[PDB]
DNA sequence: CATCCGTGAGTCCAG
């Protein structure tokens, strides 16, 4: 129970940490998906077989990181160490 | 007055009288 | 010797290392920073470095 | 957030802006896109506003003493050429605004930004990794602002009045919205004690049970309170779900609240809460009427009276030395005491003569900033001044600064002040060098495992035993026990266990072990837990920053180094002692220890001290030779009386420090063994930082010490 | 550019957003509008009351759970619209076991109670209750000492005439064109069950237009929107 | 920076230098204040850094004797009687004698008042001594201080730490567009300006024959005429503006030694390091938090805190192996839109405005005849444009710089101007900037009260007095009693008295508090100047009294009380502040640390020659340093990638930083870092 | 517990005028007069100089032969110039004077619909052989507009852009008499004070302030 | 336990 997170505080990190072993893990877990998303957009223009696109609705001009970090909150990604 | 020597604007000074020697 | 020479008394560190033919295994913080590898700590350890992320099977293109 | 100047950002995201320039066809290629940014065409100010969207940057402020010297922020474009900084992170960077500069670094790679927003963001690193205390808290204006409204002013207007005569009860309001419209008309004071019915704030834990039976308070449930309107507006920030606090907000109070919020409530609640507190403090620091005038700074009434009393006592001492009845070393040693006593009496004169309205006093006694010794020097008197030697000058400075100091007073004052500045310069150079040695000795120390599993740990004294009865909290509790994890079940007198093994010690769990009567717990330490390379997670316990178990891979070795060398500037043993220990030198003191335990045989001579020890268990007499300049240490004997100095016939344990000074740890090794010498070091190290008011958790010290014993010598090949 | 008007809702209260104001006008409009809603809107409230079984205040009314204090407070939160300026009088009598509400109130002509579900006092068996209420009209907030004057148990009550309960406002900056100087005015307004916030603002908005008319009447020289 | 700064430079006493000692060799004894330093070397003036105690300023009255020691003037006392005969004593000579303090009460003839007086003795020891034994006494109270020290009003009310900064900052003051003398002074402000040499003094008495902005011509008594030329808009060493303006009007009778035309930071011949600002000592909405400062927009609109800055840009044409560089208006592949502000030669025109990146001096050099790109050869056949052999080597405006072109200075080898061997034409272009005050600019008082401008509010947002006047500067209250510099308080009180004026009540006699007060001060005009000489001047008694004598404003209303406080209306809410706020006038200097110089940033740029790391400095368009201390913080975070990235692709990875730029503008992902080129240098250095 | 429509009285002086307004709500006067003071100082329209041009001068930083003052101090003297213009579009004044004597704001030649309200204002002390030919451009606007904006437009190398302080308001304040007597006689009496620059009247200033505010509060009455 | 030589002795900034 809190006030609506604004800007870079969203998604709330506390619920983001609950879905991952440690802080450090969450980083690579997120950035590697951000690479998949930014690959998908450049590859799609000229190449098939790209990594699956954004599993959530992208915000207008939303950064690849900010998309990834949202679907981590949506439990739509699988986690492997 | 403090330094009544050149032709300067008068700046009134709280003072004990200082007449030993000019700077 | 890399972590030692980059500390103090460098001229003494080298002379001794070159005599004993000491081989440095680049497995340390100071060692890695120099050569420009990923440091053996934090998000640089293999436990967190080699991660595979995939969409849940339930998640599918519309 | 931070304020990133529009000119700065355009150069930082220069190849990023050119990208979107050729995207939205403002430029035909990448060569032209470059010329649009360089010429600063009006288009780019729209493009740039999109580029920096939630793309974090780093703020660095030299000297980077600890890891909070670099923090991540969400950049916000701003007119002007100056970096804008959130008031709370000033404590982290140790940054004021007298012309400070900061370095900005822009993360590029996908991982770098991830590490920035997650690891290094400012709203995540609220706590000092040294003590676990809140650094991002109300500090200057904020504390004085909050301390204002939460103060209970007795006879202020609008105060609650009981009913008597023909007039009923005055001072009772139906709602906060009613009391709000009251002070607007001008009937109620925001600091006057009243009674109000509240509908959106959980009552105290002690009152919630009385009114609900812990039926579970609910947003809508009503209850009556006896506070001030100000204290209500303050609790609307904590916000709901947090038990009401009816006190005045001294800094120690606010420190506790945030610390409690740190434990229970999630991070994003704390970051959002501490933001609310900031806004409040500044708005109320404005209307707090905290002002400095020549009027508010008042010289004591008994000023000349008090000084004449001691000057008379002084002249007596002067005449008593004039007849040569006093030694020259005794004369000044007495003159020092006389004026030391005088200055105190002048300070006492201030506090009582000063109203708690007085802004100079208001700031001081509210934990906002400043000491009363400064106030004493300001309106009372400077006091004694230090000699080139460091001894206190027999002559005092009777003048306060408000009265203006005399000429020759200013001179000797100046002398000291500069030497202070001189030493302040030289210690920093040392402190920094000590820091870098520490960093290097503990770099390969990383958390590599989750648990060593060894049952080995070390005892910690929870509390002293009161002579009359009951228990007394130990003074080392917070820095030696609070963060540890247990390595053995802690049981009371009964068979009932209080806290299990593998359980993190928290604030209540200490109370559980404090009330149960148990005064000693075995806990896991970095010293004991043996692992291949570096240390385990479990042993290390609660990472002071996270408030939870340290993650696997934390560079605890470097953070420990930082946490010790960061405050190493504020010392007088002193900083040399801290070196002397860490460099394992054969000490200056060279205080001997007992090779074997037994009965003490004091046989003092005037030319030389000699101590013999008759072995408790058979054995042969062991005898030492000591110089009369040192003196016997007042050791806590079996008699439970520490103040008992060494006497013949006393009983000493093995390795017991015989005289004052310091023990050579090398002897402690051969005498008491590897484990004992590690605990001597850590506490002897701690005693230096204790004396100057610095609090480092024993954790960090142990990381360094552990690395001092990893090697054994070769006796036979 | 001409300024816009927006609204985020709730049943009893709502937030209003004004932008883009010419730089420095957020604070020029802020506090001025707040004190208007809290004081410059007329309504109807309770000036004084009278209880049958009371000769002094400390003893609670025979047969009632609540003290004398809590009932007054309960009555302060009673919302009422009287049609005539002159002071009217309503009666509320009830006996036996149960709970007395605002729906039990017997209102005069042209006088309406808007929250008949409001809790007032819990009566037990053999519990008698007879109360005389005095309803006047006015604006804002008036203390109890000013209503201290039948002296056979007359009780002065805090008069909350105003239909607006509580108002707060913040001024942030909107970035119009290249200028990040322009002000954005956020305004939170909570009203009674008597009038809607959206309406309370218009009246508070219309009221203030009348004041600035006096100045404007003289020349109506220059301004641009 | 300013006149005073130059003066202080000529009087600095250093231990550093050949034959002297090093900074590391100097222990803790050489630096601290010695007893002999009295009246010879100032105990306040010294640097704050690692140089402390090793650099000082010569005291005011002292002089140097033919043997290289420091003498100082003392008044001679024959037998309890002060004599006007003055003798200079060396340090060890003074030790053999016994000196009385300056302020010791003296008979109108010259005798002492009390038998036992305050006495200075060898080894810095002090004691009371009967008047029979007094040999000499001090010349003046302010004898121990330097020239910079003496201009700090109520100096004895500020601790040695802030007083030190107070003296070390006065040197750093910037000359303003026009300057005011301070309302509160110490008297030193006159002699300092004159001796500095950045004003214009009249050598021989006479009458102003003709005056212009350009020069002043004085007709002496004996018939001869001496003319003084005015320095107008000249660049100082530090880019500040030394601009002299005539004081006297034509036909004025002027006597010798008088100031006839003052320079920068000078009002009628007095040192004017700043402006007289209306202050308000109150916290205000957290914008003045931690020594930040709040301004009135008045100071922007009325150019109260505005200054000029002149830069000197330079470039030359040399003989090369491929020919010779020629400065011409014809620069390859440049429109006539950019060359617009050039003349036929290739130089910028006087009066033109210049922005960063714009052309100042168009010079071209012959480029080496190396085989042009086969891909560019092809591109030159299509458009049929033959390549020129001349590369653009023009002088463009450095990043950040901007302003009007206020002068060109051309030297040609052709026009017989003697140039160094190899050069032909050399151009200097001087550009001036009219920098208004802005956020981040460092302001300071004389009492070591520094700070940068936090927020500049509109003039209507300012907490204002009863008569409508909005204050100028809003200093925070918190940062006053901690620094032990309450001189700024006394300066403010006396500052209000000096602005409103005052009048002591003579009815029923002259009051007992203002009994010691000199007659001339018993009545004062609005905007009147006064002196509070250090270790003399105003006392807290006379100051409190003067607060009561404060004259009403134009509406016949007193504004501040005897406490010195006054009631303020919050310009935002409208509601008057709940408590009395200390209000008055305080002298503030614009220091030479302005954001327009301090700001810098870099995407990519030049790189080191050996280590291939980015160069360092704003002058080289360098990058920041992520030092050894800064690495530890990254490691302590666990940010392995961020740390690696900075030390690799962001730095000396030759192929990395190139392929990072490509990846960004193409909107791809960042590639994996390679090997640091600097590390490769090490392995070769070892080999 | 009383209702009375409010008044707006006036007590005059040539340059400044006190406006009296009563009877107002209790504790309402303070936050009402301020709502006016903040309007006057900031958004009252007027007219002033934007740019000038001088014979033989190319930039702000130089000296005219035979004139005691330099261009900077001259431009700094011209800031005090009080001007009113009716022409909504830019207009051009003139000033030419030679030989010995003192040039003032009087020697300025304002075209149709432009009036100088302070001729005694000292500009430059022209010594013998000193000639001064200037050319001033006046526009209409409000508040304060920095010179720096004029230059990038396309203005020739002759013109010297000068800051513009259009606000014809000088000094504004207020005081309030609140009858806090325990009765229904509780009200606030406002006394507003307005002083102008003799470019417009203290009344006409309050008129343009009101016209502005009304158009702002009118959007609080329009329906959704 | 005390001498002689070699090696340590804060950061960033500007310049
Ligand atoms: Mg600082
Ligand atoms: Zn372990």
């Amino acid at each position: 129970g809190y006030d609506t997170p604004l800007g870079i505080t969203n998604p709330p990190i506390d619920e983001l940490l609950d879905r991952v072993s440690s802080k450090y893990a969450l980083v690579i877990y997120a950035a590697k998906r951000a690479r998949q998303i930014n690959d998908y957009y450049n590859q799609l223009g000229e190449g098939i077989l790209e990594y699956v696109g954004p599993l959530v609705e992208p915000g207008l001009q939303e950064k690849p990181l900010s998309i990834a970090l949202r679907e981590i909150h949506a439990d739509l990604l699988e986690h492997t160490e | 007055s403090n330094n009544s020597v050149p032709g300067a604007p008068n700046r009134v000074s709280f003072a004990k009288l200082r007449e030993p020697l000019e700077v | 010797w890399l972590s030692a020479a980059s500390f103090q008394e460098t001229t003494r560190v080298l002379t001794d290392a070159a005599i004993n033919c000491r081989s440095d295994k680049l497995n340390g913080l100071k060692e890695n920073v120099i050569i420009g590898k990923l440091i053996p700590a934090g998000t640089g350890i293999n436990r967190y470095r080699n991660i595979a992320v995939q969409p849940t099977e339930e998640a599918r293109a519309a | 957030q931070c304020g990133l100047p529009k000119l700065m950002a355009l150069e930082l995201f220069k190849p990023f802006v050119m990208k979107r320039l050729v995207d939205l066809n403002h430029a035909q290629n990448i060569k032209s896109a470059k010329r649009m940014v360089e010429r600063q065409r009006p288009q780019v100010w729209d493009v740039l506003e999109e580029v920096i969207a939630e793309h974090p940057v780093l703020l660095n402020r030299a000297p980077t003493l600890h890891r909070l010297g670099i923090q991540a922020f969400e950049p916000m474009l701003v007119e002007g050429k100056a970096i804008q900084l959130h008031p709370l992170v000033c404590e982290a960077f140790n940054a004021d605004f007298d012309g400070d500069q900061m370095a900005v670094h822009l993360p590029l790679s996908a991982e770098a930004q991830a590490e920035a927003r997650i690891l290094m963001l400012s709203s995540n690193n609220i706590l000092s990794p040294a003590s676990g205390r809140p650094l991002a808290m109300p500090r200057l204006d904020m504390v004085t602002g909050l301390y204002y409204l939460t103060t209970e002013v007795p006879g202020d207007t609008g105060e609650y009045q009981p009913a008597s005569g023909d007039h009923p009860e005055t001072g009772v309001y139906s709602s906060p919205a009613e009391a709000i419209m009251a002070a607007d008309r001008g009937v109620l004071s925001v600091r006057a004690k009243i009674k109000v019915r509240l509908t959106q704030l959980r009552p105290p834990v002690e009152i919630e049970a009385e009114l609900f039976g812990h039926s579970g308070w609910q947003p809508g449930d009503a209850w009556m309170a006896e506070t001030t309107l100000g204290r209500v507006m303050f609790n609307e920030l904590l916000p709901l779900g947090y038990p009401f606090v009816n006190k005045q907000m001294h800094k120690k109070v606010q420190a506790a609240i945030i610390n409690d919020l740190a434990e229970r409530y999630p991070m994003i609640v704390v970051a959002q809460t501490v933001d609310k507190l900031k806004d409040a403090g500044f708005y109320w620091a404005t209307r707090s009427g905290v002002t400095v005038s020549m009027a508010d700074v008042l010289v004591p009434p008994r000023k000349k009276e008090i000084l004449d009393h001691y000057e008379e006592r002084a002249d007596k001492v002067e005449k008593q030395f004039q007849r040569g009845a006093l030694n020259h070393d005794e004369r000044n040693e007495a003159l020092v005491e006389i004026w030391k006593e005088a200055t105190d009496e002048v300070g006492q004169a201030l506090r009582e003569h000063y109203p708690d309205d007085n802004p100079i006093i208001t700031i001081v006694d509210s934990g906002a900033t400043g000491n009363f010794t400064q106030t004493r020097t300001l309106a009372g008197m400077k006091g004694l001044v230090t000699n080139p030697k460091g001894e206190f000058i027999p002559r005092p400075v009777k003048s306060s600064f408000r009265e203006g100091l005399t000429v020759l007073e200013y001179f000797i004052n100046t002398h000291g002040a500069r030497k202070g500045l001189a030493d302040t310069a030289l210690r920093t150079a040392d402190s920094g060098y000590l820091t870098r040695r520490l960093v290097d000795v503990s770099q390969d120390v990383i958390v590599r495992e989750h648990d060593c599993q060894t049952e080995r740990g070390i005892v910690v004294e929870l509390a002293e035993r009161a002579p009359d009865g009951t228990l007394i909290r130990d003074p080392y509790i917070e820095t030696s026990a609070y963060a540890r994890t247990l390595g053995t079940d802690a049981v009371d007198e009964a068979g009932n266990v209080i806290v299990e093994r593998g359980q993190d010690l928290g604030d209540p769990e200490i109370d559980a072990l404090l009330a149960a009567g148990i005064t000693q717990v075995k806990v896991r330490s970095v010293l004991t837990c043996a692992t291949s390379t570096g240390v385990c997670a479990t042993c290390y316990g609660r990472s002071m920053a996270t408030g939870k178990l340290v993650d696997i891979g934390e560079a605890v070795g470097i953070v420990a180094a930082q946490s010790i060398g960061e405050p190493g500037t504020q010392l007088t043993g002193g900083l040399p002692r801290v070196q002397e220990l860490f460099e394992a030198r054969v000490p200056r003191g060279k205080a001997p220890i007992a090779d074997v335990t037994g009965r003490v045989r004091l046989e003092d001579g005037e030319r030389f001290y000699k101590i013999t020890i008759v072995p408790d268990d058979g054995g042969e007499e062991v005898v030492y030779d000591k110089i009369s300049k040192r003196q016997r240490l007042r050791v806590f004997k079996h008699e439970d009386g520490s103040e008992r100095v060494l006497s013949d016939g006393d009983h000493v344990e093995v390795g017991q420090q015989l005289m004052e000074g310091s023990a050579d740890p090398h002897e402690v090794l051969r005498v008491q063994g590897p484990r004992e010498v590690q605990i001597h070091l850590v506490r002897e190290v701690q005693e230096v930082y204790r004396a100057q008011g610095v609090s480092i958790h024993d954790k960090h010290i142990e990381v360094i010490v552990r690395q001092m014993l990893r090697r054994v010598t070769i006796i036979d090949s | 550019r001409p300024t816009l008007s927006e609204d985020v809702l709730t049943d009893n209260r709502s937030q209003f957003v004004i932008e883009p104001l010419e730089p420095g006008f957020g604070y020029t409009l802020g506090n001025s509008l707040r004190r208007t809603l809290l004081s410059s809107i007329p309504g109807a409230a309770v000036t004084s009351i009278r209880i049958d079984g009371v000769l002094h205040e400390f003893t609670t009314v025979p047969g009632v759970k609540e003290d004398v204090t809590e009932i007054i407070l309960n009555l302060k939160s009673l919302v009422v619209s009287s049609e005539e300026d002159e002071p009217v009088t309503m009666y509320l009598r009830k006996q036996g076991p149960g709970e007395v509400t605002a729906g039990d109130i017997v209102p005069p002509a042209g006088v309406t109670v808007h929250n008949p579900g409001m809790h007032i006092a819990t009566l037990n068996d053999k519990g008698k209750l007879e109360v005389e209420l005095v309803v006047e009209r006015g604006r804002g907030y008036v203390p109890a000492v000013q209503n201290r004057a039948a002296e056979i148990g007359r009780i002065p009550v805090d008069s909350i005439y105003s239909p607006v309960l509580k108002v707060t406002y913040k001024v942030d900056a909107t970035r119009v064109e290249q200028r990040t100087d322009f002000d954005k005015l956020i305004l939170d307004v909570e009203t009674k069950n008597s009038i809607s916030p959206r309406d309370a603002l218009a009246s508070a908005g219309k009221t203030l237009v009348e004041l600035f008319g006096l100045a404007r009447e003289l020349n109506v020289e220059a301004e641009g929107i | 920076n300013n006149p005073l700064s130059g003066l202080t430079h000529k009087r600095r006493l250093s231990a550093l230098g050949p034959g002297g000692l090093s900074r590391e060799r100097a222990g803790l004894e050489v630096r601290d204040v010695h007893p002999s330093h009295y009246g010879r070397m100032c105990p306040i003036e010294t640097p704050e850094g690692p140089n402390i105690g090793l650099i000082g300023s010569l005291s005011v009255y002292a002089r140097v004797n033919p043997f290289g020691f420091i003498e100082t003037p003392y008044r001679k006392v024959v037998d309890g009687v002060v004599s006007d005969e003055i003798v200079y004593l060396t340090a060890d000579e003074e030790d053999r004698h016994v000196v009385a303090q300056a302020n010791s009460p003296i008979d109108a003839d010259g005798r002492f008042v009390e038998p036992r007086v305050l006495v200075r003795r060898k080894a810095g020891e002090v004691e009371y001594v009967p008047s029979s034994e007094v040999d000499y006494m001090d010349v003046s109270p302010r004898q121990m201080v330097s020239v910079a020290t003496a201009m700090i009003p109520f100096l004895e009310h500020d601790d040695a730490n802030r007083a030190l900064m107070g003296a070390n900052m006065q040197r750093q003051a910037v000359p303003l567009v026009r300057s005011e003398a301070p309302l509160v002074g110490t008297g030193m402000e006159l002699r300092a300006a004159i001796d500095a040499g950045d004003v214009v003094v009249a050598e021989e008495s006479g009458v102003i024959e003709e005056v212009s902005a350009d020069y002043i011509t004085v007709m002496h008594d004996n018939g001869t005429r001496r003319t003084y030329r005015m320095r107008k808009f000249a660049r100082s060493n530090h880019g500040t503006c030394a601009n002299q303006c005539p004081i006297v009007d034509a036909g004025d009778r002027v006597e010798a030694g008088q100031v006839i035309a003052d320079g920068p930071c000078t009002d009628d011949g007095e040192m004017a390091l700043g402006k007289n600002l209306l202050v308000a000592i109150m916290p205000w909405e957290g914008h003045n938090y931690e020594d930040a400062i709040i301004l009135s927009n008045r100071l922007v609109e009325e150019d109260v805190l505005t200054s000029i800055h002149i830069e000197e840009h330079e470039i030359d044409a040399r003989d090369t192996k491929l020919g010779a560089e020629e400065i011409t208006r014809d620069i390859p592949n440049i429109s006539d839109e950019v060359l617009a502000d050039l003349d036929e030669r290739g130089i910028v025109r006087i009066g033109a405005e210049v922005r960063d990146g714009d052309i100042l001096v168009g010079k071209v050099t012959p480029k080496g005849e190396t085989e042009l790109t086969p891909e560019e050869r092809l591109l030159r056949a299509i458009f049929g444009e033959k390549a020129r052999e001349v590369r653009d080597t023009s002088l463009k405006v450095p990043h950040g710089e901007s302003g009007k072109v206020i002068g060109i200075r051309v030297f040609s080898r052709e026009d017989e101007d003697e140039l160094p061997a190899g050069v032909n034409e050399l151009v200097r272009v001087y550009v001036a900037q009219k920098r208004k005050i802005s956020d981040g600019d460092k302001l300071a008082g004389r009492h070591g009260n520094k700070g940068v401008i936090g927020k500049i509010l509109p003039v209507e947002d300012m907490p204002f007095l009863a008569d409508g006047t909005p204050v100028d500067i809003i200093l925070n209250t918190h940062g006053v009693p901690r620094r032990m510099n309450i001189g700024q308080i006394l300066e403010t009180h006396l500052g209000w008295c000096a602005h409103s004026g005052w009048k002591v009540d003579a009815a029923k006699g002259v009051p007992d508090w203002a009994a010691r007060l000199p007659d001339e001060l018993l009545e004062a005009q609005p905007n009147a100047i006064v002196s509070t000489p250090v270790f003399d001047g105003a006392q807290e008694a006379e100051l409190q009294g003067l607060l009561s004598c404060t004259l009403p404003n134009r509406d016949g209303d007193v504004l501040v009380d005897a406490d010195g406080k006054a009631m303020l209306f919050d310009g935002r809410s409208g509601e008057p502040f709940p408590y009395p706020v200390t209000v008055g006038y305080m002298y503030i200097m614009k220091l030479h640390h302005l954001v327009d110089d301090k700001i810098h940033a870099r995407s990519t740029g030049p790189y080191s020659m050996i280590t291939q790391q980015p160069l360092g400095g704003k002058a080289q368009f360098g990058g920041q340093r992520f030092g050894e201390m800064e690495c530890w913080a990254m490691q302590a975070y666990g940010a392995a990638y961020t740390l690696q990235e900075l030390l690799t692709i962001k730095s000396d990875d030759t192929v990395g930083r190139v392929k990072v730029y490509e990846a960004i503008v193409k909107g791809e992902n960042i590639p994996e870092p390679g090997i640091p080129e600097s590390f490769k240098v090490l392995l070769k250095e070892l080999q």
